[PDB]
Order: C-alpha cells, then structure tokens, then sequence
DNA sequence: TCAGGATGTATATATCTGACACGTGCCTGGAGACTAGGGAGTAATCCCCTTGGCGGTTAAAACGCGGGGGACAGCGCGTACGTGCGTTTAAGCGGTGCTAGAGCTGTCTACGACCAATTGAGCGGCCTCGGCACCGGGATTCTCGA
DNA sequence: TCGAGAATCCCGGTGCCGAGGCCGCTCAATTGGTCGTAGACAGCTCTAGCACCGCTTAAACGCACGTACGCG
C-alpha cells in the first residue's frame, strides 16, 4: 500500500501529463441531447458539434477547479469543499 | 561653468 | 439520469488535471450542477443560433459562436 | 547659465521655470540636491545665483549706511532662500506673505 | 503588363490581396487604404512566426518534429504576452501546463 | 471551395523551423488563431474610424488597433514590422 | 447640434410615473444606456447576418439579436413588444 | 401628401428614422430592412421603460419627486434580470447597494 | 473615564453611512496629481478636461470598492474579519488580474 | 521645515490611509489590516496605468493633445468597465 | 538516518500504418490599366478652456497612545476520505438500415438603395418657479455602564 | 435589568438654481418615384445523422479498513 495522497500526487501529475477528455463521450453526448430538448425538440447535432461542446466543459471545469483549489489552500485546506466552489464562482461574478 | 559633468544629469 | 451520467471518477479526473489533491464529498454533485448550468448556457445560445438559421442541426460552428459569444472562444473547431 | 540654455531647449515651464532659475537656481530642489547634496548653507547658494551676489554688493554696504529696505517676490523657495542669504550675512529680517495670519501680519 | 502579387511586393508570406478583400467584404469601414492590408498582413505574420517559433521549440523539448496542439498549448501559455493575448482561448487539445501547488507537494 | 491560412501559415513554419512539420490539428488551430487576430485588429481599426467621424481604415487606425491590442513587446515588434513592409510596399 | 435621446427618455417617463421628474445627471445616464443597447444589439444583429452571409438585417435579425442579448423574461418581453410595434407598423 | 412619422405609424416614443439612419451610419450592414428599426426602436423603448418604472418607484421610496443616478443604481442592481444585463456597468455617482455581511455584525 | 465604544461599533456607523452616500471618497486634487504623474509615462505634455478626470475617479473608485467587495468576502471565508493582502492577491488571482 | 519645506512625498500617496478605509467602508470592510494600505496604492496604481495608456492611446491617434471624457471612456469600455454618465 | 523489495517508470527495438508532404490540373479570384469624385489634408481664425501660481480658511489628515479583541499556534478527537479488492455494467467499437435535412442550382420579384422636393420635429436660447438642499431646534432612540 | 451621553430622525422656515416650459430656426426626416438584385422558393440530390444491436473489456461501483486532516 502507499500512503494516502502518494497515489494522488501520481494521478496529478499523470492527468496534467496527458491531453484526453475525461469525461465518457457517450454520458457526455446524453446529457447534451436531454439539455437541448428544454430549448427545441427535434434538434440533431454535428458530432464536431459536440465535441466543442465537451471540450469547452472540460476546460471550464478544469478551470474551475485550479481556482477551487485556491480557495481552499487559502482557508489552509487541501481539501476540496463546495462552498470553495461557490466562492471561486463568486469571485468570478458568474454567481 | 564647472562642474557639468554633473549637471548634464540633472538637466534631465 | 444523464447528468448522474458525470461519474465521480470522471469528477475526480478533472478535478486531478487542476491540480486538486483531496476532494470532498459533496464536490461530485456540486460539480454536476455546475457543469448542467454551464452547458444550459452555452446550449441555449447555440440553439438560438441553429433557430435564427432555420436548421435542425446544431453545427459545431453555432456551439463555437456561443462559446465566442460567452467570452470563451474555442480555437480547432472552425472559425 | 547652463540651466537657461537647458531648460530653452528642454521646454508654461518657458516662461515659469525659466523664472525660477533667474531667480535662484536652488528653488528647483533636484538641482539643489545635485549641486550641494548636504544642502546647508553653503558660499554656492550665493555663487550659483547672479542676483544675490548683487544682494552681497548691495545689503552689507547698505545695512552699514543706516538704511532699510522692503522687497518683493514670487512665493516658495524664492523667499525662502533669502532668508537664508540674510542669516549666512547676519541681516536681520522679517517675512510676510499670504500663509502668515493675521495676527502676526500685525 | 508583367503582374507581381502585393505580397510579394511588400515581401510577406501573407496573402495581402485576401485580406485587403476581407476588410471590405467584412464592412469594417466605408473606405480601405491601400497600406492598409499591407500593414495588417505583416502583423498577422509576425505573431504567426512568433507562435510557430515557440511551438517548434516546444517540439523539440518533447523530441517531435511535428507540432500538435499541446506544442501549442504549451508555446501560448508559457510566453507571457501571448499568454495575455490569448487569456480567453480554449485550445482544443492543449490541456493544462504541469503545475503542482508546494502545499499539496510533501514535506 | 473553402479557403484558409493553412499554406501561409504553412510557409511561415518552413521560414522558421525548415524541419518541423504540423499536424493537421495545429493547423486547424493556427487557421482560428489567424482569423481571430484579423478580427480584433480589423474591429478596432473599424471602431477608431467611427470614433474619428472618419470612413477609410489606413495603416495609421491598424497601426493604432495593435498598440490597442497587443501587450507589451507583442506590440512594440508588430508595429515595427508593420512599418517595414509598408514602407518597402510604397518604396518600390 | 448634438442629438440624444433626452426627449425621448423624457416622454416615456411622463407615460409610466407622469408626475416624476428626473435630473439631468440621471438624464445623461439614461442617454448613455440607450447608446449602449443600441450597440449591443445592432452588433449582435450586424454579426448575425453576416454568419449566415446575408447582406440585409432585418427585423428576424433584430429579434435574435434580442433572444441574444437580453435575459430571461426580459427578453420575452422585449420579443413580445418588438412584434407588436412592428405589426402595428406595417398595418399602417 | 400629409406626413406621418414612423414611430407613429408604429405607435412608439423613439425616434423611428433616426434609428434607421443610425443602423446605415454604423455600417451595420449592407442593407438595413424597413422593419429593422421599428422592431428596435420598439425594444429600445421597451428597456428605457422598465428602468424608468424602477427609478420611479425608488424615487417614491425616497420621498423624492426627482430621478437622480441613485435611484438608477438602486433600481438596476435590485432587479435581478436587469442587473445582468448591465453587470458590466458602472453608473457614475450611483453608489452601492446597502449590505452589511452578518458575520461583521454584533450579538 | 470618557465614553469609548466598543471597537467596530462606530465601523459599522461608517459602512453604513458611506453605503448609503454617494459622493467620492479620494480628495479629488491628490487624485489629479497621481493622474497627470501617470500620463507623463506615455507622452509628456498631454492636458485634460476637468470632466475626464472626474471619469477616471468614477471608474477608479468603482474598480477598488468592488475590489474590496470581494478582498472582505475572502477574508470571511478563511474565518477571519480583518483583510489581508493574501485576500486582495486572491481576489485578483481568481478574478484573472494577475 | 522652515528653511527648506521638504514636503515633496509622493503622488502614490495622495491616496490616503483613511481614503482607503473609506472606500473600503463603501466596499463593507469591518476591520482593515495595516499591509492594506500598501496594497491597495499599488493595486490603484496599476489599474490607473491601463486605463490611462488606453485613453491616451486614444488621444495620439486622433492627433489631438487634450485626453477627454470620451476617450477616457474609451478606454474603459475597451477593458470591459463600461462607464455610463459621460456621454 | 540506511538496505531490500515491490512497483513503477523509462528506454532500446521492431513494425506498421495512416496522416502528412508533395505532384498535378483547373478556374476563379487577384493583378493591371483606367477613370471619376468626394473624402481627407492643409491652411487660416478665433476663442474657449486649460494650466500655473497665490490667498485664505477649515475640515481633514497625521500622530501618539492606551487597550481590548482578533490572529494565530498548539493540541486533541473522530469522522469522512483515500486505497485496495472483487464484482458489475455500461462505454467503445464494429456492424445494419432509413431518411431528413444540408446543400446546391435556377428562377423571379418585392424590396431596399438613390435621388429630389418639402416641412415640422427637435434643438439651442432664454425665461421661470418649486423641489430639494440647508440650517435651527427639539423629540427620539442607540449603545454604553452599576 | 434601568439610567446617561451621543447619534439620529423629524419638523419647520429659507431660498435658490437647476428642471420645466416657450419660442424661433433649420436640416434631417418624410413622400414619391425608379431600378437593380438579394433573398424566397421550388426542386433535386445524397450523406451524415440517428436508431438499434452484438460483442469485449476497461472502467465504475460497492464494501471495508485505516488514518490524516477537518474542526473545535
């Protein structure tokens, strides 16, 4: 076994490595098509389509985190919480 | 006069 | 529920890539309702663009126009 | 005259700065700082001033003939200096101008 | 009636004729200056070499002879000024630059 | 037909790195680049004619929409590239 | 002669609260909110058509531009009003 | 040849034409369709009213009779939906919203 | 002894008075002078209307009173009621200042 | 002093200890550190340095020598701080 | 603090492919030559607004100074999170099969630019008065203590 | 738990100067014709997008345990 946070740092180090999405293409595309039925029933999509999409989520996500971690390492935690979330989001004015 | 070596400084 | 469809590992991967360590609990569905707004935005322009244009296919160029729309813009795509 | 033909070239400051090193270099405190860095009172406060070396003709044979004498200025280092000219030659005076109140003004 | 292209009279790798014909077709004003396309094809190549500059050294780093995306990812992001250009880009494949924060690194 | 920047950008990268090749993604992402720029320079250039009560975009408002839109030394060696090739342009 | 929208502003006030004044300070604000909206939505409208590579904008544009630009129900609203403006319009 | 402007022929407060011409100024297009400025001029009345509504009412609530850049600033930034729409606004002399943090107060 | 208040009785006094206030809060010819000062830096001998100082203290104004919106928000955040530029530099960090 | 005034300071700190606690009064600050002071001229300063550089901009390109009001408010607007009252 | 070991990472070697570099034919979009006209440059006036300094008052900034309240370091508790293992399940990747809609081309016309003739809507200038600022004063509450 | 000094709110008189209105003046918005052409529309094509399933397998999940960091 290794002590907790080794693996973490591993992971980190792993995920910034490398460039893939990480989130599972076809949830992703699911969950597009259910938030497009509330503005027009009927519509089709580009896969590029979607893939701009889930790009952009990922980056705004990921985004959202590095400032997530900066409120909480702020408050002297290393652990996430979400009302670090909702502070970063604050901040930003996206609240 | 003189001392310019200094005033061409201050000049600035 | 396809926004339960954003696994919490999924969650974990993004949040390791930004360079979180430890992560609470509560952060996997606090993300997902974040990430479900977020798209309700980009979506809805998008859709207004596909509309304006009288298509039924959202082109990959009306999600960009949202995206540059919303101060984001997404280079790769086209435009 | 350096700081004439500098400050001609250099470039309200034609007429105002060009006024100010007439009547007394010092009353630009960079240039005083560079001349003399100790800023005490020095000979130099006189040699670096045509008009004060008139003053140095003028008040010690003046004060010695029993007279007295009023003069007017431009605010700020102007007048400041002069009361330094007077103390470095032990003429004794008095100032007046718009920041004194009142009560002193008489 | 020898032709020479405007580019290759001004000496640049960009198509001056084209863009010339954007700034009209793109209505941006009434009127476009004849050194007006000129002057703007020069600017739109030199930021392109300086990307493709840093975007090569990146390859390098990386033993690539090819740029992808991440090459360019990492030329943008490590510069500072093109960094500030770019402050609201996404680009596509890119991914993050290797950043660990020291208080979650070990003591 | 669709046109892009690709064989300028292209030539750009041989002027530089005569080895380095690109992949067709990169080059994706240098056309975008490339017209985004364009974008920004050519809306500011139109918005400087407007705020001037002027009509025609020379290479003074493009001059003046890159100092308004690049930071720092970005703008220092645009302009000054800018001003090369003009100058070139109209000398022969 | 420097055109605003003073009047304008000033007789839609008297239409909602017909004994409020209003002081030239907050009529100068309320020029400037008129100004900003007007480029608002005409860039958006300007933009809009030329994504589709249309040469004319007309009221669909205007339109979008507003689903575009305004929130909410607000938006709705504005929707609601612009089409009944224009109805009225071309009925007479 | 009796005229009849357009805004009344539109039944709005705004200046019909000069939007019009206003839309042909700004080269917002090649062509500017002859419903273009109406369905404008109309939602351009449409905001200036639902400020003006709020400003009014703040007015009241202050006892005074006068609309000042206070009352525009405590009516945008009340109205949720409004305050979006002008998130990026400064309103000169308008001051800020009222708000104590409860964490700051006394027991 | 005298009367003395306990401490963040008369702070709270003054947010709430300058909240409900309107008028600016920097001495308007300090504010000229650090203006002029930073033009020089760009080109020298430049002049001003009155009015576009008055435009640059609206907006300086708004910019540090938002600032200091969020620096305080920061601040209760980690538990404590008394900023810090840790909170400022934060503040900005998110923001994408700097 | 008397003999040389020496009152020359700083325009930097023509911004006061106590301007600052009243913008951050406005803001909703309860307590105020004492590092505070320090960076918020620093913070000023800069934000001044942008917006200024962008109306002078401005100023140079339209050949003229007196930055106004539009230009300043120009210069906001370009940063995305769009200013409303000055026309 | 140090050696062993398990894991993981890294590194040389095939090998294999599909994505990039490159050659070729076409064609339309860019260059050349030429003409008009109006936008922009440029000179001359003028006068309003900016700047530099001073005079004089006074609210405010600075400064010292006591002292209490918050920041913070330390320390214990316990619970929520990481880590690992076994099990499930849903994603990824290959098929079929249908057709809706994107896209292209050809008509054809309502419709917006263009131009001139006309006039009242809006704008600058200039009265005019009450809405709101401002002070005098007295009731009222708001935050301390014995 | 009730008093005491200070901040605040309300009321009343003053008064003044910026908003509201009137008025003449012009130039920009009308009206009325033309006229070239951008867009509407019909029609045709064909391909990419959607729906479903088969099959493999790598990730997701559930459980359980220690312990480290959150928190008081």
């Amino acid at each position: 076994r290794y002590r907790p946070g080794t693996v973490a740092l591993r992971e980190i180090r792993r995920y910034q490595k490398s460039t893939e999405l990480l989130i599972r293409k076809l949830p992703f595309q699911r969950l597009v098509r259910e938030i497009a039925q509330d503005f027009k029933t009927d519509l089709r999509f580009q896969s590029s389509a979607v893939m701009a999409l889930q790009e952009a989520s990922e980056a705004y996500l990921v985004g959202l985190f590095e400032d997530t971690n900066l409120c909480g390492i702020h408050a002297k935690r290393v652990t996430i919480m979400p009302k670090d979330i909702q502070l970063a989001r604050r901040i930003r004015g996206e609240r | 006069k003189e001392d310019s070596e200094p005033l061409g400084r201050i000049r600035q | 529920d396809n926004i339960q469809g954003i696994t919490k590992p999924a969650i974990r991967r993004l949040a390791r890539r930004g360079g979180v360590k430890r992560i609470s609990g509560l952060i996997y569905e606090e993300t997902r309702g974040v990430l479900k707004v977020f798209l309700e935005n980009v979506i809805r322009d998008a859709v207004t663009y596909t509309e304006h244009a009288k298509r039924k296919t959202v082109t990959a160029m009306d999600v960009v126009y949202a995206l540059k729309r919303q101060g984001r813009t997404l280079y790769g795509f086209g435009g | 005259q350096q700081l004439y033909q500098q400050m001609l070239k250099h470039n309200n400051n034609k007429i105002m700065q060009l006024r100010k090193i007439c009547n007394h270099p010092f009353v630009f405190d960079e240039v005083e700082g560079v001349v003399n860095p100790s800023r005490g009172n020095s000979d130099l406060l006189f040699r670096v001033a045509g008009k004060f070396e008139l003053l140095d003709r003028v008040l010690p044979k003046f004060k010695a003939s029993g007279h007295r004498v009023l003069m007017f200025f431009q605010m700020t280092q102007v007048m400041d200096i002069m009361e330094d000219f007077l103390r470095m030659k032990d003429l004794k005076y008095m100032r007046l101008d718009g920041s004194t109140k009142t009560e002193e003004r008489t | 009636a020898k032709a020479k292209t405007r580019s290759s009279r001004a000496g640049l790798q960009f198509p001056v004729g084209r863009v010339h014909r954007l700034l009209r077709k793109g209505n941006y004003a009434e009127r476009v200056g004849a050194g007006a396309p000129v002057y703007l094809a020069a600017v739109l190549e030199y930021l392109t070499a300086e990307i493709l500059e840093l975007a090569g050294n990146a390859a390098r780093d990386n033993k690539k002879t090819r740029i992808i995306p991440r090459h360019l990812q990492l030329a943008v992001r490590n510069d500072e000024e093109l960094n500030k250009l770019l402050g609201r880009v996404t680009i596509a494949q890119g991914g993050v630059l290797p950043n660990i924060q020291s208080v979650l690194l070990p003591k | 037909r669709k046109e892009s920047y690709a064989i300028y950008v292209y030539k750009v990268l041989k002027q530089v790195h005569p080895d380095t090749g690109i992949s067709s993604k990169a080059m994706s992402i240098m056309n975008s680049f490339v017209n985004d720029v364009f974008e920004r320079i050519a809306g500011e250039a139109s918005r400087l004619a407007h705020y001037n009560k002027r009509s025609t975009i020379t290479s003074r408002e493009i001059q003046t929409a890159v100092r308004l839109l690049l930071p720092g030394e970005l703008a220092k060696h645009a302009v000054s590239e800018g001003t090369k090739a003009v100058t070139k342009y109209t000398s022969a």
